[PDB]
């Protein structure tokens, strides 16, 4: 019982699932994954960046 | 194309991933050992 | 009889009401798996000692595929039966229009489905034709119309007709009144859209592949 | 005339080698009863050298059409770069990657070791599923499976059926010999097939086989 | 037991026919079941391969360490002359005999012939002995015998016991392995195979083992 909007009533099923959460693992090992593959792509910028990993295409010369 | 920089670069992530599974291998043979 | 995997393990929820059902789940995206739920925790800082959420507390909430009638989000349920067989058969019709019409785009003009745009917004030549429209109005024209027609399109409320809506206007030679005829017609029509999606999956590869034409990179295979 | 039975027409003639190794009367095709070495006494081994006969003769049919037909293709009316079953390994290295049909615009390989690891786990899940099945059906026959294996319905006839098994594997004796063959003239002319069907078509009684035999000279 | 029994870990996994050849189920240790040749279907035959496979495990871990030791010794803080097990035969006609550690203040023995002599009466005492049982030790088991010339005795525990067994069979298999991996690279590459490791270790993509590929064609 309180104030009603057409966006109170558009809105509401994006407010409706509260608490439908999975047992068991669900995407946690592919989420792992995920994460693994961004740590190992941030080690790569990192190490171009300070060109402790030395490429072909890569300048760093303050040259283009 | 690959420089030696990254020839001696990939070693690591293999040698990482070989230290965080002798971590893991190193719980489960005592873990599932005791229980 | 006629399975991916033909005499193998088939899933539960999979028998073969549905036209195109031969028992495809390594994944298990439409299974009636329930939800649990937790309630909230006591966010009333009035008062000391606030605790947590609820563990196995309520009987899991038995997932349902019946369509509502809110205009946003009417299924209530993504992981089902009722939702994924609109998903197919709208991704495979758009599919197969839009497969035919980059093969008799490239065949009738001669520029590719991924360079028509820019063929197409210095002069609006529908074969050589010179329509005066321009990108912005292009763009208001299409918005509003295609909006329209998904907006009419959502508000059936049957989860039968929301993809086989049947009646005058759609049927214009009432050929699905029939049983087994109109059964038959669907187990094509989803053959033929699982076709054409896999198809312009890959003309988006071969435009991945530095560029293609579905002709143009026949030109590139020309020997 | 007939394969089975105790009238099997044996692998000499009229000759009907008299005393036979007695643990095979018919029953199964292929039978001639040549049994030299009698290595398959037990008749768990003899199914389990029944098998690995069957698996290499339909190995052996494959390697030996796969090593005649692209030297045909470049005699004929193509042309593949290396087109001779040697040296199509040797054809990665070459310039940019191996061009399959002689084409630099389809496949292009390359990443040898890549294409052996992609060979290597399909190979392992296909045998995986081949010895106890699985999935494409249960596993049913580790010899002849045929379920969808036959899709267009050959074994419906229990007697043509037979008549199929005899000429599968009096086929897959000639191609399991004529790979031997291959395997040896590699080492013995250094050519290709064709070439030398070609060889003798040009000297069929001065330049043989007894020119390539002064080769192995310590 | 996980290791052996109606469950062990059999040699491919879930794809590993779960259903064994009946003439072994357990009862040993080492047991996969990876018979698929059927070659010891008598259990007397199959004894036969026991005593003939832990024999060759046994001689494989040394034959193993003897050849991974010397280089490491080379590279960390010894010299033998020619420290390689290639040319290590060479080594008593090199100069003057070999030196072993590179010391001529020990055995330095010559007259390899009379070497030889020495080596084949003193292992042929130690082969009857091992086959009959004798001094040292009277025979009770051919290939687990545990006497007093075990200056330890693990053997006291069974559980345990059947863990040094399983260890020392995986050990085996993993020995003869290695020294059929030091066979080949000893055909092709004519290099140490710790030179080996690091000319891999220098250049993987490349030489791999596929640079050594174009070797052996007519
Ligand atoms: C929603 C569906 C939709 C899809 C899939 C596309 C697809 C595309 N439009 Mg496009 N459009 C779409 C809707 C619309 N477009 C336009 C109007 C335009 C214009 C004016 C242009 C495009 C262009 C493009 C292309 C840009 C990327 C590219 O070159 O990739 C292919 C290339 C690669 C994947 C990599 C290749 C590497 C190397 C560069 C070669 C791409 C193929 C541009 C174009 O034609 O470029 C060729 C362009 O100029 N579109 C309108 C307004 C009516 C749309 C309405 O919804
Ligand atoms: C009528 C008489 C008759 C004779 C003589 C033979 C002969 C033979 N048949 Mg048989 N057959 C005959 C009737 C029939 N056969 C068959 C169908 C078959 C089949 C399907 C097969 C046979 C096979 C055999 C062979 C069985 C043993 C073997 O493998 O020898 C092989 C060994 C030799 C022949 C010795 C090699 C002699 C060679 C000249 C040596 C070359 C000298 C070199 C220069 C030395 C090298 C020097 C080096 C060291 C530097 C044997 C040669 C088997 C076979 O051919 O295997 C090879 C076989 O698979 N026969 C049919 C139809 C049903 C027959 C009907 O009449
Ligand atoms: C499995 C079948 C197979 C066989 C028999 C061969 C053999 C050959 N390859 Mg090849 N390859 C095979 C598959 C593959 N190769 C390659 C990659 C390459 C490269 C890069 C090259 C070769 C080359 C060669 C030739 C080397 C000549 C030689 O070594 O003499 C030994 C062989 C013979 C004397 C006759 C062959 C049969 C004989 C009875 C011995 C075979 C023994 C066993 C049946 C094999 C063992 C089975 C395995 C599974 C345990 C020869 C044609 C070289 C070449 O091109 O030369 C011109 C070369 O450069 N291969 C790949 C991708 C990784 C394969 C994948 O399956
Ligand atoms: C997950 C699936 C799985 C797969 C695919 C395999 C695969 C294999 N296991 Mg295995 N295992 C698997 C699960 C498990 N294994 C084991 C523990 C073991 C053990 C102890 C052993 C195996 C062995 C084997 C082999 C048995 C078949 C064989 O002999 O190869 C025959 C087929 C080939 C050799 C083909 C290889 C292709 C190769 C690329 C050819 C090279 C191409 C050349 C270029 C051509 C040659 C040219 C010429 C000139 C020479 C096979 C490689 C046996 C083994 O390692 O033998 C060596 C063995 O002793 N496994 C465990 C723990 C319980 C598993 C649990 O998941
Ligand atoms: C039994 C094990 C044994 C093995 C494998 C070898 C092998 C070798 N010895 Mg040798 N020897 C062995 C014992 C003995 N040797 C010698 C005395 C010498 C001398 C003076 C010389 C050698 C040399 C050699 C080399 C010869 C190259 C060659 O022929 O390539 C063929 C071999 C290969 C390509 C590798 C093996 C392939 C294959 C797997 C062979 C294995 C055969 C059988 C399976 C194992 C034997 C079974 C036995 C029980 C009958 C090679 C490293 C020569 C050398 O060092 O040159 C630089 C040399 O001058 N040996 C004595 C004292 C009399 C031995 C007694 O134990
Ligand atoms: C938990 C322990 C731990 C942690 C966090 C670190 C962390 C670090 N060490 Mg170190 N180290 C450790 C233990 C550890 N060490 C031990 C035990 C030793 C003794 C052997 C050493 C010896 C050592 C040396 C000698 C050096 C380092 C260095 C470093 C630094 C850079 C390493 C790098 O670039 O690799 C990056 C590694 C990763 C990003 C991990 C790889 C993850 C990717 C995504 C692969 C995914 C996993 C992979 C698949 C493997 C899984 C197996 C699979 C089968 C499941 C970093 C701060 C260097 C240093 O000090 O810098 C000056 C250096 O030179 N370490
Ligand atoms: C000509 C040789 C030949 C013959 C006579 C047979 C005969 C038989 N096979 Mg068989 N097979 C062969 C080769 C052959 N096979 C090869 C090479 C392989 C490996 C690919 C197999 C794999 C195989 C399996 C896996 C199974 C059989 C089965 C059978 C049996 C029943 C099926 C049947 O009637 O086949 C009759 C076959 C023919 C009449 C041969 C026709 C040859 C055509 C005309 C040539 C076409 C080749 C083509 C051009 C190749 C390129 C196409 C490719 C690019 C897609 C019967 C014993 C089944 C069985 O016994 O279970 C009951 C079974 O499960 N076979
Ligand atoms: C000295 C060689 C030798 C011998 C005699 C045996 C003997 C035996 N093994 Mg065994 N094995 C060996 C080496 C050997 N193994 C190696 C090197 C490995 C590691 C790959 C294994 C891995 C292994 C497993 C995983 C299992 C066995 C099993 C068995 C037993 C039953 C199988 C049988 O009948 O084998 C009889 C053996 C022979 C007739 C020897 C044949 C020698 C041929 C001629 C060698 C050349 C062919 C070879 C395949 C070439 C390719 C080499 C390549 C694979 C590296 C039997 C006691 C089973 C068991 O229960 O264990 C006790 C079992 O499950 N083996
Ligand atoms: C019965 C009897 C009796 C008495 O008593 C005793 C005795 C004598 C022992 C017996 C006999 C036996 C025999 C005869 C055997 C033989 C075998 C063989 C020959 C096999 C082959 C076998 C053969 C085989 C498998 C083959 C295979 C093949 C292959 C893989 C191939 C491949 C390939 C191809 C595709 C093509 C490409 O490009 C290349 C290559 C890579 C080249
Ligand atoms: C089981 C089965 C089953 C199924 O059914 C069938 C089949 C498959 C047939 C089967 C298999 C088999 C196999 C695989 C086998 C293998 C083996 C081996 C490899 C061995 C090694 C083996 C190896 C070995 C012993 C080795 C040894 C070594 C040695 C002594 C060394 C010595 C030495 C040294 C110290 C150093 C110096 O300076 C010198 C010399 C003098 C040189």
């Amino acid at each position: 019982p309180g104030l009603v909007t057409p966006l109170g009533t558009l809105l509401r099923p994006l407010n409706s699932e509260a608490g439908k959460v999975l047992p068991g693992w669900g995407t946690t090992v592919l989420m792992a994954v995920f994460i693994l593959l961004f740590a190992a792509f941030l080690l790569i910028i990192l190490e171009i960046y300070n060109s402790s990993l030395i490429l072909d295409d890569v300048s760093m010369s303050w040259e283009t | 194309a690959v420089t030696p920089s990254l020839k001696n670069f990939l070693g690591s992530l293999i040698a990482g991933a070989t230290v965080l599974g002798g971590i893991a291998l190193a719980i489960t043979a005592v873990s599932k050992f005791d229980k | 009889d006629a399975l991916w995997l033909p005499n193998t393990t088939r899933p539960e929820w999979l028998d073969g009401s549905l036209p195109g059902d031969r028992g495809f789940d390594p994944l298990g995206l439409s299974k009636p798996s329930e939800f649990v739920v937790i309630g909230v925790d006591e966010n009333d800082q009035n008062a000391a000692k606030n605790n947590k959420g609820s563990v196995e507390a309520i009987v899991q909430a038995t997932p349902d595929e019946v369509s509502s009638e809110n205009r946003l989000a009417p299924y209530s349920e993504v992981f089902g039966l009722a939702r994924f067989r609109e998903c197919e058969l709208i991704h495979g019709r758009w599919a197969m229009l839009a497969c035919l019409g980059a093969l008799v785009a490239e065949a009738t003009t001669g520029v590719s489905w991924v360079e028509a745009g820019k063929v197409e917004l210095d002069g609006a030549s529908y074969a050589g034709l010179s329509l005066p429209f321009s990108i912005t109005q292009l763009i208001w024209i299409e918005v509003i119309l295609v909006g329209g027609a998904e907006f009419y399109r959502n508000s059936e409320t049957n989860p039968e007709k929301r993809c086989y809506p049947g009646g005058v206007f759609d049927p214009l030679k009432l050929a699905s009144e029939d049983e087994e005829r109109a059964f038959r017609l669907k187990t094509a029509e989803i053959k033929h859209a699982r076709l054409a999606m896999v198809s312009f999956f890959g003309y988006g590869v071969q435009a991945l592949s530095t560029g293609e034409g579905a002709l143009g990179s026949l030109a590139k295979f020309a020997d | 005339i007939e394969f089975y039975g105790p009238n099997r027409a044996k692998w000499l003639g009229p000759y009907s080698e008299n005393a036979t190794p007695a643990y095979l009367t018919g029953e199964f095709p292929g039978d001639y009863g040549w049994d030299t070495a009698g290595l398959s006494a037990d008749p768990e081994t003899f199914k389990r050298y029944r098998e690995l006969e069957l698996i290499h003769a339909r190995w052996a049919m494959l390697g030996a059409l796969g090593c005649i037909t692209p030297e045909l293709l470049a005699k004929s009316g193509t042309q593949f770069g290396e087109a001779v079953w040697f040296k199509a390994g040797a054809q990665i290295f070459s310039e940019g990657g191996l061009d399959y049909l002689g084409n630099p615009s389809l496949v292009h390989a390359q990443n040898i070791v890549a294409t052996l690891a992609v060979q290597v786990i399909l190979m392992g899940l296909v045998e995986g599923y081949r010895v106890n099945g699985g999935p494409a059906g249960e596993g049913l026959d580790p010899l002849y499976p045929g379920e969808s294996f036959d899709p267009l319905g050959l074994a419906d006839d229990p007697d043509t059926f037979a008549e199929l098994k005899v000429k599968e594997i009096k086929n897959g004796r000639l191609a399991m010999f004529s790979m031997f063959g291959f395997f040896v003239q590699a080492i013995v002319t250094g050519k290709g097939p064709i070439q030398n069907l070609d060889d003798h078509l040009s000297n069929p009684t001065v330049n043989n086989a007894f020119a390539f035999a002064t080769k192995f000279t310590p």
